[PDB]
């Protein structure tokens, strides 16, 4: 867990996360997807200590699933991330809080508007253009605030994706192995297989 | 009639019903004797099938190393019973370092029947014990009867027909209490004072159950082959 | 014990019906008389005032119709009280989602859970069970305008029109008559109204006797207002459809 | 410890070290780091040995009730997140565990599960764990391919763990071998690093800084 | 907390309280299961005393437990939402620990273990519900339908029904369906579940619901005017 | 979590042929301050125990209690209390010892060290040690605190195996101990010249002395010693 | 009405001797024990022909070494397996061993008499319980709501149970092979069975030290029962 | 701050023959720099012929030993007098210790006695659960000095077959009693000579099928 980043353009939002796991002086794995698919337009990337981030993803996944059944209706993102905020503003009260950060990147079908959210483990959201968890928010952030349009496309996106990832592996201390690409829009949630 | 519903309630002369039908569970019971001498302390009971395809109700049960019991009525309310005396007779043994006495075994399964004859909700256990031991003032036999009454007794007998074993205690107490250092003769005392309690049938060697204990005896249990000697 | 005096509020007849639920149901079918009639562009609720005295204070009162949230309301048939432990707990329940989800509870969800309390105590607790029938007018974004009913079994169901309490079997064959899926606002009014009229138990229906409110999207632009009536707004309702 | 599983053509290969210290003080030689929770599924061991041990002996358990109850064999998957799950809740209570659950099934194939004490849980197809890992995770990286005869297999596991037992001060003792198929797994012996190591050198011509 | 023994035997051998709750699922809507060759199908009755009623929002006979799982029932409709919930949060529960969906047989399992704890729990009266749990299991194509009741019993049916009359629908299937070859397509299935109905409701306008479930979580409800058209070729062929 | 406020010292024992003995002194220490000096720490169980306890003096009251309340309980329904069923030391003993090691796995412990010292029905002499840690130890002599340090060598002196037990008399057995309390009086710092004796024989039963005094000491040569090294004067 | 834990003036508890009245309505259930194994029989009895019978599970594995048959409130036996597996898996946690047949037996009827005002009724099934272990070799027992077991060398339970027990009476010997105790327990439920017995509404299953607990197929209880009709009509 | 745990010095050991086995201890108890005890036995007949030893912190090894002891008395109330194995009495040890994990029985633990071949058996346990079957295992305070002198002499490490050129090892065979006592003996006189904690006594429990056999030998005193 270390790097996860989020566009919104004009019709989707663009997650990009991490594939390495490191524990001690070993990368044990090189291809982990650090998201869960929470409902078929809304997806969840997470970062943060290990166990509780998995832990706490499927459990938020599980009790969306369940709304999702009960209702015979998918919640917006909006009423996703206040759900998921909740949870987490219950945690860093309890005995062990959950240390975990988390986007999500979901698309609004009633309004038709691609939303995205940057909740901290504290409970701290805010809706954003575009979003980071980590030291990669001290790279990106200025670099997305220069380059970032709000009218930009899913293309155009991609393209300034590539440009932060270039720039974190240029100067960031730590091997990442690269990111993993998820796309969410109307027509819901894909991966992007070649980045 | 109107006053059996439930164990907390009084009849108007006195009584109470639910510990009298509890009572009576023991009479339908299958006839066990205990006796004891000086010496040793003596358990025999006749067990009980279901049909010549089944096996023979156990009826005795040991509590520890000096002391055990023998029942008559409901066998899982005796298995509550027995366990509580186990855990009992442990205690004692991990704190105190001491053998449980025979008397207080009496007392805490009185404590322990009692309670369940005056408050609502709970019912009278339905078993009658006969519990024998060896401890510091020599060897015991107790008559456990669930309406709370523990009796210690040099014999005694409980179960269907255990009237004639009974007297034959009453004439030969004088006898078996002398049968010091000698425990296969206390047993064949036992062995015919339980056989004045048959009808039609005799004592074959998987029908009887035997269980001794006394001086330089631990409690042990005989069935099968092991009693075919007092046949 | 105390097994003697339990009266089993929680069991099965030996024909399968639950005997307090049903005890339940002919108690509120002596309450005065409550209808709901969904339109196009807004929901009517209507209830009838249990045997009026003229000294009792009629503004300030509140006996029918309850508001939950600013986008539901229900109206009451059998004991108040029993209603009113119950609005509280929706009241609740409306606010915890809104807490949780940052919108406003669907209507569904809200009947649901409260239907929900009611089955438990035909199930479990011995406690017998709220001698209650609602009738649910609210507005969502998704299903819009909806009316529902509860009852003390906990089952509920959705409506065009409907009637709890007394004389339902008249006012419900009334409703069945008159009723039409392109009805306005306006026209459901003057509906419930006669119905009312016509099935009470009273010589005549006067505005005292009344309580009356509406849920329109009569607001400025594509938002709901509740309507709870004035006395005088009754009044001037009840003459403009003559029937004073 | 050195522990090690990886997958490949002919299903799953695990190879584990038999050295067990407290402190600088070579406690066993012969201790049993793979532990058989069924006959198909294996787990390894390394960290808190108890903690290994205990739970992984009540993850057997707790895989036999769910095919007495579903009449049918758990998946890889179910078996390490009831064991996952587990170490979670006793999660700052100071469990100290590195696993690897190794299996094979009809629906998944041959499936490794890494689980440890904080909570991790990860799929792979190659795992190494322990105080001597990283020597393991050298000779494993530069030989293995997913072509690998089981005959090389089995000889690159047990070279990977005499590289480790060599380096690491706290590896050693003896090297045991296990393959696993969908049929169960198959024990392939004990193998004393003492007789194995001057084997190895004079047939592979490797360890040339060591005088032979 | 309320303690009394409800459920309890009778002279005769009889837990009259788990059989007063039969008499309960015999007064509610006829409900009918008729699984095909590759398909299962849930018919379900719909009594025309309520007109008036809003069909968008008014609660549906037929719930989806998961995504591949659907559940009926006959009886009171208030016990039956407390055991789809229950349901339901053991179908995400099992996605959860397994990490994989339920089978058919295990959520009627656990429905039919919830039933069962409610014949002997103190302060509790059983459910007046039967259930017909109908789906596929995951990676699989083999139809299943199973069907529980408020003892707690549950096994699996080729066709079954519950309800009022379904005595009636029984004796029907029980004639009409062959063992050897069932329905062989969707449209054949649905046929035969209607016909089944049509021999105890009454018209076929409102009153008839139909779902449909197929392999790898395909599930959709019919529509009235696609209902309808079953009900007009019926009894064109009827009348011979 | 305690810290020990009111202390007593060192109590010592040893067996001999026909039982055992044990001594203890009178003081009760406040820290640096000798605070109460009329303190009882011998406490005898029935006509057969001694129960000596060093340590926490609050503690040692609180136990005080309980071993009554044992002397009343095991007379409850009991005919033979004063025969057969009567406490032995080793009945005494193993219950303070459960208590100590429950109070210590409760991190919540009776901050002192016990001697059970006695006779048993059979004749036999029982001497057995437990503390706050709930540690149990038998030796033909023990002691606590200073008293293991200093008076052990001296009573294994007399008594240093089993063999040693019957060749060791009652006379032999008290002048040894009462020379021990003379050496932890010059020598402890936190001891008092007062102290308790007590004997459990198997024939002449419990003999408790109170009011002892250390005397026959040796403080003359103190005025030949000056300086600390070259001062003459 | 009146307490759950009640005396009859006979000295029996009402609702045990009540329960016992529904085990007999249950279809029926044969055990019989061998040298060479233990055999568990049952009557499926489908209530319609349109009720998969395959579904019909009234025979059940409690471990590798002990099996398990019902009858009665069969609802009521799922909490009794599912207590007889754990203690079965626990006691093997606990000892590295297999648990005794009679142990596991004691374990399930404790559950029994836990009942009052717990669980608020007794079970209304008894179970034939079949096992093996390495001291007491192969054994059946009978485990009933009132809280009692008997082992038994050959039992029936059910509807009809009277009439199959007179007829285990004669039949049973100490030297019945594996082989011949199938067939007698086939040949038993065919005579006491309303329908007609076939491979679909009766189920055969046995217990053996070498291949552990077993529940036959369809396939393989065909041919015995061919193999039964053969052998009556042999003379 | 209140310190609830304690070391009581000593050492023991288990070997394990063909037919037989044997659990050693010294009978030295100590705390610090202080003897409490010359002859304070550690090593107990459990029963089913099972010996165990919980060496350490002589508390809470009492106190296993005991709940051991108790275990077994259960085992047979439970189980219809059946005799508990070598292996099952492990697994139950096992428990006892992890039951404590949060919380443990500062103890080294060792038991001996015959499989269900009749062959000799050793466990060992960590403080917490840990076990596992040995030939050979020493416990406590001296372990560090006997136990490689064990696998030297008991296991024959390091000892190859002369003029083999170092390629053929020393045959691994069975030792008789006789001969495993006399390394016993041998390995505490030694473990006396270098260690302040061991020394007085020492007590040897033998298990054979006839049953449970002691011998004592006197050891240094200094
Ligand atoms: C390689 C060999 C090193 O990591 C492997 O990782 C192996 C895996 C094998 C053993 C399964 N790990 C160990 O050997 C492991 C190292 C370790 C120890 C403690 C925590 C984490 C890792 N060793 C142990 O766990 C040893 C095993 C013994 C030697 C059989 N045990 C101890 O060190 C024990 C208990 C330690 C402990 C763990 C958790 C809570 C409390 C304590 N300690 C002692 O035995 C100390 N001594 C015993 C005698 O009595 C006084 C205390
Ligand atoms: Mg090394
Ligand atoms: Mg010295």
């Amino acid at each position: 867990m270390d790097i996860i980043l989020g566009i919104r353009v004009q019709d989707s939002v663009i997650l990009a996360s991490s594939k390495a796991v490191t524990r001690g002086i070993s990368v044990l794995k090189d291809s982990d997807d650090k998201t869960r698919q929470l409902s078929p337009h809304t997806l969840m990337s997470f970062a943060g200590e290990a166990g509780d981030t998995v832990q706490f993803a499927e459990y938020i996944q599980a009790n969306i699933q369940l709304y999702s059944i009960r209702e015979d209706y998918e919640l917006s993102p909006q009423a996703v991330s206040s759900f998921v905020r909740q949870e987490l503003a219950k945690s860093i009260r309890s005995r062990r809080p959950y240390q975990v950060n988390v986007l999500i990147g979901g698309y609004d079908k009633k309004k038709n508007k691609p939303e995205l959210y940057q909740i901290d483990y504290l409970g701290t959201k805010v809706e954003l253009p575009y979003g980071a968890h980590g030291y990669s928010g001290f790279y990106t952030f200025s670099l997305l605030d220069h380059h970032y349009r709000p009218d930009m496309t899913t293309e155009e996106g991609l393209d300034l994706l590539k440009l932060c990832v270039q720039e974190l592996e240029k100067r960031m201390p730590m091997d990442f192995k690269g990111v993993i690409v998820k796309i969410v829009d109307k027509d819901g949630i894909r991966q992007v297989d070649d980045f | 009639n109107n006053y059996d519903g439930d164990t907390v309630t009084f009849s108007p002369t006195g009584r109470l019903f639910q510990v009298e039908y509890a009572l009576e569970a023991i009479k339908q019971g299958s006839v066990t004797v205990g006796l004891r001498s000086n010496t040793h302390a003596v358990l025999v009971a006749l067990k009980r099938n279901a049909d010549e395809l089944s096996s023979y109700q156990k009826k005795i049960i040991k509590c520890d190393e000096h002391m055990g019991l023998s029942l008559a009525g409901l066998a899982p309310d005796a298995r509550v019973l027995s366990n509580y005396l186990r855990q009992q007779c442990n205690y004692s043994s991990l704190v105190f370092n001491r053998k449980l006495a025979v008397e207080r075994a009496g007392h805490l399964l009185c404590d322990k029947a009692q309670k369940n004859t005056q408050s609502y909700g709970g019912r009278p256990y339905g078993v009658g014990l006969l519990i024998i031991g060896y401890d510091k003032s020599g060897a015991h036999l107790l008559e456990f009867q669930p309406s709370g009454n523990v009796t210690e007794l040099y014999g005694t007998a409980i179960g269907a027909r255990s009237q004639g074993a009974k007297t034959y205690l009453e004439r030969t107490l004088d006898t078996f209490i002398k049968i010091d250092g000698n425990p296969d003769e206390l047993i064949k005392a036992g062995v015919e004072a339980i056989s004045q309690s048959l009808r039609d049938e005799s004592l074959t060697v998987d029908n009887l159950s035997i269980a001794i204990v006394g001086k330089d005896t631990p409690f042990t249990i005989y069935d099968g082959e092991a009693v075919a000697k007092y046949i | 014990g105390s097994r003697r005096y339990d009266s089993r509020t929680t069991i099965f007849s030996p024909e399968g019906r639950l005997y307090q639920v049903e005890y339940a149901l002919e108690s509120i079918s002596h309450a005065g008389t409550a209808i709901g009639i969904m339109a196009s562009d807004g929901i009517v609720l209507a209830a009838e005032r249990k045997v009026t005295s003229t000294l009792l204070e009629q503004d300030t009162s509140t006996e029918k119709l309850y508001k939950l949230n600013d986008k539901i309301a229900v109206a009451v048939a059998g004991l108040t009280a029993d209603a009113e432990i119950l609005i509280n707990t929706a009241r609740i329940h409306a606010q915890n989602y809104l807490k949780t989800y940052n919108e406003d509870i669907p209507v569904e969800i809200l009947v649901r859970r409260l239907s929900d309390i009611k089955q438990g105590y035909t199930q479990h607790g011995g406690l017998r069970p709220f001698g209650v029938s609602f009738i649910y007018a609210g507005y969502d974004d998704r299903y819009g305008y909806q009316l529902y009913t509860s009852n003390p079994s906990g089952n509920y169901t959705g409506w065009k029109a409907i009637s709890v309490g007394a004389n339902t079997s008249a006012a419900q064959t009334l409703l069945q008559m008159d009723y039409k899926d392109d009805m306005k606002v306006d026209d459901a009014i003057e509906l419930a109204l006669k119905t009312l009229s016509k099935t009470t138990d009273s010589s005549a229906l006067t505005y005292d006797r009344l309580e009356f409110a509406t849920i329109r999207k009569g607001a400025n632009d594509g938002e709901v207002y509740q309507k709870i009536f004035k006395p005088q707004e009754i009044k001037d309702i009840l003459v403009k459809t003559g029937i004073t | 410890t050195t522990t090690l599983a990886f997958r490949f053509q002919g299903g799953i290969i695990v190879a584990v070290d038999s050295r067990a210290t407290a402190g600088n003080w070579v406690a066993s030689q012969t201790v049993k780091a793979v532990i058989e929770i069924n006959p198909f599924l294996l787990g390894t061991m390394a960290g808190g040995a108890a903690d290994c041990q205990f739970w992984e002996t009540w993850l057997g358990s707790q895989c036999r009730l769910h095919e007495l109850r579903e009449k049918e064999r758990i998946s890889v998957a179910a078996a390490s997140k009831i064991l996952s799950n587990l170490v979670y809740q006793y999660k700052g209570a100071g469990l100290s565990m590195g696993t690897m659950i190794c299996g094979y099934t009809r629906k998944e194939g041959p499936t490794i599960y890494y689980v440890d004490s904080d909570g991790t849980r990860l799929k792979g197809d190659i795992f190494c764990v322990g105080s001597g890992q990283t020597f393991a995770y050298g000779v494993l990286d530069s030989n293995y391919k997913w072509d690998l005869s089981v005959e090389d297999a089995l000889y690159l596991g047990k070279r990977s763990i005499l590289a480790a037992a060599h380096r690491d001060a706290y590896s050693g003792g003896s090297v045991n071998l296990y393959h696993v198929t969908e049929d169960g797994w198959i024990y392939h012996g004990n193998h004393d690093v003492g007789e194995l190591f001057w084997k190895v050198k004079e047939e592979e011509g490797s360890f040339n800084n060591v005088i032979g | 907390g309320y303690d009394r023994a409800l459920s309890i035997f009778s002279p005769d051998g009889h837990i009259f309280q788990v059989e007063y709750a039969l008499e309960a699922v015999k007064r509610g809507t006829c409900a009918v299961g008729v699984k095909g060759k590759n398909c299962v199908v849930l018919g379900c009755e719909r009594r025309s005393t309520l007109k008036l009623q809003d069909t968008r929002i008014t609660p549906s006979k037929v719930s989806k437990i998961d995504s591949h799982v659907v559940l009926s029932f006959s009886g009171l409709n208030a016990d039956s939402r407390i055991l789809i919930e229950k349901a339901r949060v053991e179908a995400q529960s099992h996605r959860l620990t397994l990490e994989d969906p339920v089978t058919v047989e295990y959520l009627t399992r656990y429905v039919a273990g919830v039933q069962q704890r409610y014949t002997q729990s103190g302060g509790v009266r059983p459910f007046g519900v039967s259930t017909l749990i109908a789906g596929f299991d995951p990676r699989d194509d083999e139809p299943k339908l199973y069907q529980t009741e408020p003892s707690g019993i549950y096994s699996s049916w080729s066709a079954q029904t519950i309800g009022r009359n379904s005595k009636t629908v029984r004796e029907f299937l029980e004639k009409n369906y062959d063992r050897k070859e069932p329905p062989a397509t969707v449209e054949e299935c649905v046929k035969l579940t209607v016909r089944s109905l049509l021999e105890v409701v009454q018209t076929g306008a409102k009153n008839i619901e139909i779902t449909v479930v197929k392999p790898d979580s395909d599930i959709v409800a019919l529509s009235s005017e696609e209902i309808n058209q079953y009900v007009t070729q019926i009894e064109q062929e009827k009348q011979e | 979590t305690q810290q020990p406020i009111v202390t007593g010292t060192s109590v010592i024992s040893m067996k001999y042929d026909n039982g055992v003995i044990i001594a203890a002194d009178n003081l009760g220490s406040y820290g640096s301050l000798l605070r109460f000096n009329g303190v009882e720490r011998l406490i005898p169980v029935g006509d057969n125990t001694v129960v000596g306890i060093s340590g926490d003096i609050s503690d040692m009251q609180h136990i005080e209690r309980l071993l009554k309340d044992l002397v009343t309980e095991n007379a409850y329904d009991n005919p033979l209390a004063d025969a057969e069923e009567a406490l032995e030391p080793s009945y005494i003993f193993e219950y303070l010892a459960t208590v100590m090691y429950q109070r210590r796995s409760k991190m919540n412990p009776l901050w002192n060290a016990i001697i059970v010292a006695g006779v048993q029905s059979n004749g036999d002499q029982f001497l057995r040690y437990v503390n706050l840690l709930g540690v149990t130890y038998s030796s033909p002599t023990l002691a606590t605190g200073f008293g293991a340090h200093m008076a052990n060598p001296l009573l294994r002196k007399v008594v240093d195996r089993e063999s040693d037990i019957p060749k060791t008399t009652v006379q032999v057995a008290e002048e040894a101990i009462v020379n021990a309390m003379r050496v932890l009086y010059y020598r402890d710092a936190r001891s008092s010249r007062n102290f308790s004796l007590a004997i459990i024989d198997k024939n002449t039963g419990l003999t408790f002395k109170k009011n002892l005094q250390v005397e026959n000491m040796k403080w003359d040569f103190a005025k030949d010693i000056k300086g600390y090294g070259t001062q003459k004067i | 009405d009146r307490g759950v834990s009640t005396f009859s003036p006979e000295g029996r508890l009402f609702q045990v001797e009540y329960s016992l009245e529904a085990i007999k309505l249950g279809s029926t259930a044969i055990g019989i024990a061998t040298k060479e194994g233990v055999v568990l029989g049952v009557e499926k009895r489908a209530t319609s022909p349109l009720l998969e019978s395959d579904s019909i599970e009234k025979i059940v594995e409690i471990d590798r070494h002990i099996g398990c048959a019902m009858s009665g409130l069969t609802a009521d036996a799922r909490s009794m397996i599912e207590h007889a597996r754990t203690a079965a898996v626990t006691h093997n946690l606990y000892y590295d061993e297999d648990i005794n047949v009679e142990s596991l037996t004691q374990s399930v009827c404790d559950l029994a008499l836990r009942f009052g005002e717990l669980m608020s009724r007794p079970f209304g099934v008894a179970l034939l319980i079949a096992g093996h272990d390495a001291d007491d070799g192969y054994q059946l027992f009978h485990a009933e709501p009132s809280g009692t077991f008997y082992r038994y060398n050959a039992k029936a339970i059910g509807s009809g149970s009277e009439g199959a027990q007179a007829e285990l009476l004669n039949e049973w010997h100490s030297s019945l092979t594996l082989k011949e105790a199938e067939l007698l327990v086939l040949k038993i439920l065919k005579q006491v069975m309303e329908e007609k017995l076939d491979e679909n509404n009766a189920q055969l299953s046995c217990i053996t030290k070498q291949d552990g607990f077993k529940i036959y197929d369809n396939e393989k209880t065909a041919e015995l029962i061919k193999e039964l009709k053969e052998k009556e009509a042999a003379e | 701050q209140f310190n609830p745990y304690g070391d009581n010095g000593g050492t023991i050991l288990g070997i394990a023959g063909e037919d037989f086995a044997v659990l050693a201890g010294d009978t030295r108890n100590i705390t610090d720099y202080s003897i409490n005890s010359r002859y304070e036995p550690k090593v107990f007949d459990c029963g089913d012929n099972i010996v165990m030893s919980a060496n350490g912190f002589a508390a809470d090894g009492d106190a296993l030993v005991k709940r051991f002891k108790n275990s077994v008395k259960w085992y047979h109330f439970d189980h219809n007098d059946k005799k508990l194995s070598i292996n099952s009495a492990a697994r139950n040890i096992q428990h006892l210790l992890y039951g404590k994990r949060f919380f443990p029985y500062y103890v080294h633990t060792i038991i001996a006695g015959l499989d269900e071949d009749g062959k000799g058996a050793v466990y060992s346990f960590d403080p917490v659960g840990s076990y596992e079957r040995e030939q050979c295992r020493a416990g406590g305070a001296a372990a560090s000095l006997i136990m490689p002198f064990l696998d030297n002499q008991v296991n024959f490490k390091n000892q190859y077959e002369p003029g083999t050129n170092g390629k053929v090892k020393k045959p691994l065979k069975y030792l008789s009693v006789e001969e495993v006592i006399k390394l016993v003996r041998d390995s505490f006189t030694s473990a006396t000579e270098r260690h302040i904690q061991v020394g007085d006594g020492l007590e040897i429990l033998i298990v054979t099928k006839d049953g449970v056999r002691k011998e004592f030998y006197e050891l240094k005193r200094d």
